[PDB]
RNA sequence: AAAACAGUGAAAUUGUGUGUGGACCCGAAUGGAUCGGGCCCGUCUUGAAACACGGACCAAGGAGUGCACAUACACU
């Protein structure tokens, strides 16, 4: 879509370089297929990942957060709302510097254009614009 | 209040990030570099990058900051009028007595280049000019003419810093 | 109504399919590989050397200690085998999408098998006596098959 | 063939050098440093002349990227040897292979 | 004992086509040979990679609960 937060244009491009891709697995999700990747801490007597083995994977922890300042904010540089409903947009109109709005997924066809007109002429950022209402 | 603010929105105020964004813009701005102070009006220079490397060729002037304005000779060796990045020149001892009368000014030569310009030479009046001074100062002397024709060839069997020029 | 397993126009084109047949799932695959991207005629001319034991059909999947042949050395291997019951069956129907072809108004020439797949169809269940008092599974494993044969741009 | 010429033009005007190990212990490696041996250079003293200098590792067989720079941070060990950084890791399929030290100094934002 | 809708139609497993590898995971890369680190989990045990036991594969089900009687804490 091509779009930034004005705040953050000289300086987004730092912000997403720099953020991390790394995954953690479930130990030997990657063995049988009836475990799923999703984390759970092993908790095993003789297990090589628990007891922080050289080579094993690593785990989990409160040193790898992000911070505060950064945390939440989507690519575009703004921090994302739900909405539903014309009335809803209403909430946004103090605070559409820092926020964009993200319609759900059931809202229908018809409605959607109510949203994105009103949406217009307030002067709030929609990330779903294109949505299903591309025909 | 509308329920879908009073729980998401609630994670951070935001209008603390302009402060964040300045100091993290600081951190990541460039290191100054320095402008040198060896070079003379008239020293001949070897130019180490770009299309023209390995050729002598005559120092004129400073431009815009670390960039610099240099001419080879487009009779003697075919080189015309460029600019180019202070640092991508070999000093020499040789000092030419040349003095020019205005500024001027020409195309870079980038570090990064696709193709030779083996055709399409023409010459402006100041290039014709600036020539037909150079010149002078070389056609009195003795092995000059030939010097500027030859490239320069480092020393394949000894450290570069042991050798002077 | 049918969706073949790939996208060929109608046109230039000519088709068939059956399901659950009673020829032997294993045995079927081995012949269909080894006359893909045949000309029809070839393969038909093929087909009835093997019939009266003059040429073979080599194995590569589905052949464990199975016998060495003079006449895999065609292929380029040792090991090959005569399945009489699906070469009858196999023979049969490409011979009748010549027919189809000729009534159709494409050429008897020209025609090379460029798509054929053969996939397994549901068990049928049987039993065998043991010793000691025991009953064990005696169990036929049938097939499906598809063929597209397509004219030469040449 | 702008290949042939390009090598010819850097021939000239560079001193040579080749790659040959990553930093490392006896037991892990570090990947984000290479070890260059520059080609008459045989103590500590002499070597110091060259902390700072540019460095390319030019590849013609690329479909990527023709040319790699880089600058070299420090010496290592007593007998002439030099640790340097590049724009992007060394895989260990390039070691053994030719470096050019380009006689001019930069900084290192800039590699 | 099993067996609901002539709905939707996951995984194990099979054939065909197209790509990438020679058991696989983590870290780092190339146009391209690869480099460094890692023994199979769960469990009793001073001590498990064990020549200790359980585990061929996938889905679904599957184990600190309710009442009575004294009790210490937090809240009214």
């Amino acid at each position: 879509m091509d779009i930034v937060n004005p705040s953050l244009s000289k300086v987004i491009d730092i912000i997403n370089k720099g953020k991390s891709k790394k995954q953690f697995k479930r130990f030997q999700s990657w063995r049988v297929k009836r475990v799923s990747e999703s984390w759970r801490k092993p908790r095993g007597i003789d297990n090589r990942m628990r007891r922080k083995f050289g080579g094993a994977p690593d785990m989990p922890g409160i040193g790898y957060k992000k911070p505060n300042a950064i945390r939440f904010l989507l690519p575009n540089g703004y921090r994302k709302i739900m909405v539903a409903c014309v009335k809803d947009l209403e909430a946004l109109i103090s605070l559409n510097s820092f926020y964009c709005a993200e319609i759900r997924h059931a809202v229908g066809s018809k409605k959607r254009i109510e949203i994105l007109e009103r949406a217009e002429e307030l002067g709030i950022l929609v990330i779903n614009k294109e949505g299903k209402l591309v025909k | 209040q509308r329920l879908n603010i009073s729980n998401i929105k609630n994670y951070y105020t935001a209008d603390d990030i302009p402060a964040f964004a300045e100091k993290l813009l600081e951190l990541h701005k460039p290191a100054p570099i320095e402008l040198r102070t060896d070079l003379v009006q008239g020293n001949v220079v070897v130019v180490l990058e770009g299309e023209y490397a390995s050729y002598r060729v005559v120092y004129l002037s400073r431009t815009e900051d670390n960039k610099a304005l240099c001419m080879g000779l487009p009779s003697i060796n075919g080189i015309g009028l460029f600019e180019i990045d202070e640092r991508f020149l070999l000093r020499t001892s040789i000092v030419l007595d040349i003095r020019l009368d205005k500024k001027y000014r020409a195309k870079e030569s980038k570090r990064s280049f696709k193709k030779f310009n083996t055709k399409e030479k023409v010459l402006t009046k100041e290039e014709n000019d600036i020539e037909e001074l150079l010149l002078k100062e070389i056609e009195n002397e003795k092995f000059m003419k030939k010097y500027f024709e030859t490239p320069y060839e480092i020393n394949n069997t000894v450290d570069f810093y042991e050798i002077n020029h | 109504a049918h969706k073949y397993s790939c996208d060929i126009s109608e046109a230039t084109s000519v088709r068939s399919q059956y399901n659950n047949i009673k020829i032997k799932f294993k045995n079927t695959r081995e012949v269909c590989n080894i006359i893909k991207t045949m000309e029809l005629n070839k393969a038909i001319a093929y087909l009835n050397d093997v019939l009266r034991f003059k040429k073979c059909i080599p194995v590569f999947r589905f052949a464990k200690k199975c016998g060495r042949t003079p006449q895999a050395k065609e292929f380029g291997t040792d090991k090959g085998k005569w399945p009489v019951k699906s070469v009858a069956f196999v023979k049969k129907m490409l011979e009748d999408l010549l027919v189809e072809a000729e009534k159709k108004g494409l050429g008897t020439s020209e025609l090379v098998i460029k798509h054929i797949q053969v996939n397994q169809a549901p068990k049928i269940y049987g039993r065998k006596h043991g010793a000691f008092g025991r009953i064990k599974p005696y169990n036929k494993s049938p097939s499906h098959i598809e063929v597209i044969a397509v004219k030469r741009e040449h | 063939m702008e290949v042939i010429k390009k090598i010819e033009l850097k021939e000239r005007v560079c001193a040579k050098g080749t790659l040959y190990s990553h930093k490392r212990s006896k037991k892990n490696i570090y990947p984000r440093y290479s070890l260059i041996t520059i080609e008459n250079v045989k103590t500590r003293e002499a070597a110091m002349k060259y902390v700072g200098n540019a460095v390319e590792l030019f590849k013609p067989e690329s479909t990527k990227e023709e040319s790699i720079h880089g600058i070299i941070k420090a010496v290592h060990g007593r007998s002439g040897a030099v640790r340097a950084k590049f724009s992007r890791n060394i895989s260990p399929v390039e070691m053994g292979s030719k470096v050019y030290i380009k006689l001019y100094k930069m900084n290192e934002d800039e590699i």
